[PDB]
């Protein structure tokens, strides 16, 4: 199928190319940072079977910006537009393009500071694993007919 | 005891397996006439025949229906097909198959789409005779 | 034979679904013969259960505690067993006539 | 005082017990004609007959209906059956049974399934006469 | 001032008190004909008669309706009944009673039940004349 | 495997690209007659023709429909158009195009608005013949 | 690009500006006849006329409709009016105006009110010819 | 005895015309119209009738599958010779008490339909006839 | 019927075969562990009567992964795929196969650390116990008829 | 009518017969216990008038199991089945049988430990009290008729 690690790596690489601030995945590193660090995680995954062999996946991906130094909220408002410019229609992961159904963003205060939370959802259909027995071609067909 | 779930459903149309199928349904509706017999309050009925009706629902993966019937419909000759439905839930004890013959489709959907919605196609049909395989 | 050997020999995988497809094809062929009044109506085509059972017993298969459906689903290597039932009308060769005075 | 709950319901069809049954229902509908009598504003009615109607709803555990009526429907002869319904709630004081005779089914459902949905079958029927056993 | 609540409702049917009754309703519907008079734009109506309609809804505690009308319906003779409804809310100032006469029932429900649902029976009826007792 | 999403939909009307289009739909409905053949219970059908139906839904960005058909409708001559629909989802393997010819519109919407609601226009139409480009 | 919002809508009726107007709507419905041509499966249509329909919805600020048409309706003479609709969203590039002529109203609402609800009046109408001003 | 299922249904009939089975048959009808004259007898108010003969009439309606009716009589009619046919009708309903069969003889047809069609309508051909004799075969 | 203990044992055995980290059922042991431990529990069970003798059961099963050492979130993202690869369609418990209607997964922070929560629901019909009296076959049938 | 004390006593007696662990009704006793104690209470009661003299009652009954000693969660899963075996269809209280509409069970952590919560609902109709005046039979009926 398609691996979540690959999606996370692709998004992290895009952010690395387009921004100069560091990108972290675990909370300890963002706590230990000196300031202006990103945070990337996969919020939730929902799987529903629509066919015998295929599932339907909705993945919500969360991006966080936490500016530590004072008077950097204007930097957050600048960064919002640059983030918006990248994730418009679809992204390409392992020679496959996945749609982006909607974008959501909110500015809320966490603990003692305000943070920016940028989210979007991916929708695509994927196939479950199965094992198929191999049969050889038909060679002899016996047909006996009676009363 | 378990009731068969429809997730384990497969359909063969015209000898080709239909990979994408959301649901399948086929029914036989009888024709009856009211008959009133002198001296009896209750009303009885006489059976005169039956009609076969059904429909399919499948995702718009490819242009199957057009390649099936489009040119022949314009030319003036109506084709007939045979469909096979199989329902085999592993929890249940046995499987069930039905052969539906002399199928004719009611309509054709050239194109249908909307912003933010995955395409779906449903095609009703009418049949005449059926045959039963692997009865439970 | 022009239905069986022409296409279904060496060109189609031997799976129970293909067996059902072949059964359907043979039955549809028999319907045309019925409609021409060559044979009588109500002719059935289905899997030869006893011959398949014997072939399965020939190899190393424990036929006990197996469902009839489980027996039918078994893959018999590269051979197919089928059985058909058709009726043919005979000519008049005997007459028994009774007369009351 | 308690009202009978439908969880305690059993159905016998053609002398065989139907293990899976979601609901059962049988009703008699009367036929009336409007009659206007000179000198009276109110309009009266005359009772001229009745009709019996009902239906069953059961899970798709097995192929009961086909084995019942399928071949005979094609052949051209319509069979009639007798069904018995029993409702015995332990909280209530007594039980109730009804025998419904001369049953004829309206349609036959060969196959019906959908992804993620357990199968259900409902078959309406019409009857003529009924008999009552263990009246409360 | 208070409006009467339907909780304080009692019904007498055929001289027997109906212990279980969820709701009761009786209405008189008029018959009118359009008449157009020369020289007037507005259209007037002439009253030509009326019809009585109503229904009951009661829990399936016992087999009352069958013992009432079942055998007579089969035999071919239709019975008529008289029903009395009383509505006396203690908060309101007075009570109200109405006698409904020449009642005929539209249908009979033999059996109706479902898993997890308490049984309910509703029987529509038609009447001709009414009398008023204890007007407010 | 992926199912095409309607977000990637484009429409050409009368040789001009329609920038705003919410959904597009075109269907062919067949005409059948019931035929009863002696000695057979099942009822067969004969195909006698077909009808083309569909509709468009687009935002009220400009006055396109009026400039298309308004004066000619009053004059007494009805114009016919050709519309092309393209559906190319990048996830799916291929694209699909259809040419719909001999289009006639059912109605014209002069003005329609409400407080707090963005305007939308939907115009049903009927067609006769279609041609297929870039089949899948 | 922006789509016009209906908040910026103004209506002139009989040369007087209608201050309170919730929505306005005017449409032309065509009349078509099915024509079957020998040798063609597809069915064609012939356009034979059109009908104009619409409605208004306005708050019950004053008694406008009565002062407009009440006495003349009783007298036996039906008046005709002209209404102008203007839609000018500042975000959009241009404005749009339409003149609707030969208007006749379908009904009159003398009074309509309910406890806790602000009054609203809607009056459908039929028109014959329209004229277009400030086409986008 | 009497029951709803016993009533015969028209779907189960079939018709042989000139020894060849007709499969595209919609309906078949035969009847015998008696001839009676009113006679007034002195002293009695009620009028009484005397039977003198009968006239046979009927019709056949069939789908326009093939041009069967032309090949029978089209060329013979122009030359001046009128053919006579024999028809057999069998009505065999599984529910009813067996089947009844009747042979209608000396059939002469009333008209010939060269062509009849309309756009959007399926084709049908109905032909009325008159007969003189009949037999009973396997009457119930 | 079917016992919940058997379902839990089956899932624990599958996880034992497919993963090298330890599996625990109780909170104290996962607290006392040194790091990278699993947690398996049955979240909720809903029983509804659909027939006279049978019930309908919906069971939600929760799997938790709590990586204690720093910079192990990428391990969590790797483990998500391997967990996804196992529970696609159905599982076999006591020669009976139970369907898996849907899958749900979420990454949320609990206390001071982020955790992975993998859940899915099982749906099957099961029979309640009853006691049936035994009767002997009919031997003598008396039928007296009169006016 | 039917008293709630009787229902609670019946359930407590059933649990006493079928289980060896102690059963308590008040929080102080379960706090003071050394380990593996039950807890039985009536969660909520809803009364609705369906007729003039009768009400409709829905009673939700809660059973709790709190294993104090370490490594008793498997005992919790064992006890779940034994609880399920008893409350299938109905219970008999004061020569009257009350239906069990549905069952619910959940495993959640309360304070520092995990607990098992087993609930089910009873549905039955019950009559309110009223006082009826007694009248004597009719003896004399006067009917005077005039214009």
């Amino acid at each position: 199928m398609l691996k979540y690690k690959e999606i996370l790596e692709t998004i992290i690489e895009i952010l690395k190319k387009n921004f100069t601030e560091s990108i972290f995945i675990d909370d300890e590193s963002v706590q230990g940072s000196e300031g202006s660090c990103f945070f990337v995680s996969i919020l939730s995954v929902i799987c529903t079977p629509v066919m015998l062999n295929t599932n339907n996946k909705d993945i919500v991906i969360s991006i966080k910006y936490l500016p530590k130094p004072q008077s950097k909220s204007i930097r957050m408002y600048e960064i919002s537009d640059e983030l918006n410019k990248l994730f418009n229609r679809n992204i390409k992961v392992t020679d496959r393009k996945l749609n982006i159904t909607k974008l959501e963003q909110s500015i809320k205060k966490e603990e003692s500071i305000y943070v920016l939370n940028f989210t979007f959802t991916l929708n695509y259909l994927d196939s479950v694993y199965e094992e198929d027995v191999v049969y050889e071609n038909m060679k002899e067909i016996n047909l006996n007919l009676g009363e | 005891r378990n009731v068969m779930s429809g997730t384990w459903g497969e359909l063969w149309l015209d000898g080709n397996k239909v990979a994408e199928v959301k649901k399948f349904q086929a029914k036989m509706e009888f024709t009856k006439e009211d008959i009133i017999i002198a001296g009896q309050m209750g009303t009885d009925t006489k059976y005169m025949g039956y009609k076969g009706k059904g429909s399919i629902t499948l995702y718009h993966v490819s242009s199957r229906m057009h390649k099936l019937i489009g040119e022949k419909i314009k030319r003036g000759s109506e084709p007939r097909f045979v469909a096979i439905s199989k329902l085999n839930d592993p929890d249940s004890y046995g499987a069930e198959r039905i052969a539906v013959k002399n199928i004719a489709f009611d309509d054709l959907t050239l194109a249908d789409w909307e912003v933010g919605v995955k395409g779906e196609i449903e095609a009703p049909f009418t049949f005449t005779e059926y045959d039963f395989l692997d009865i439970i | 034979r022009k239905v069986i050997i022409d296409d279904y020999i060496g060109k189609v995988t031997n799976s129970y679904d293909n067996k059902c497809l072949l059964i359907v094809a043979i039955k549809s062929y028999l319907e045309e013969l019925e409609k021409s009044a060559l044979i009588e109506s109500d002719s059935t085509v289905e899997i030869d259960f006893e011959a398949q059972k014997s072939y399965l017993k020939s190899k190393g298969v424990d036929l006990s505690y197996m469902t009839l459906q489980e027996i039918k689903e078994a893959n018999t290597g590269s051979k197919v067993f089928l059985k058909a039932k058709i009726k043919v009308l005979d000519a008049m060769e005997d007459i028994d006539l009774s007369i009351e005075i």
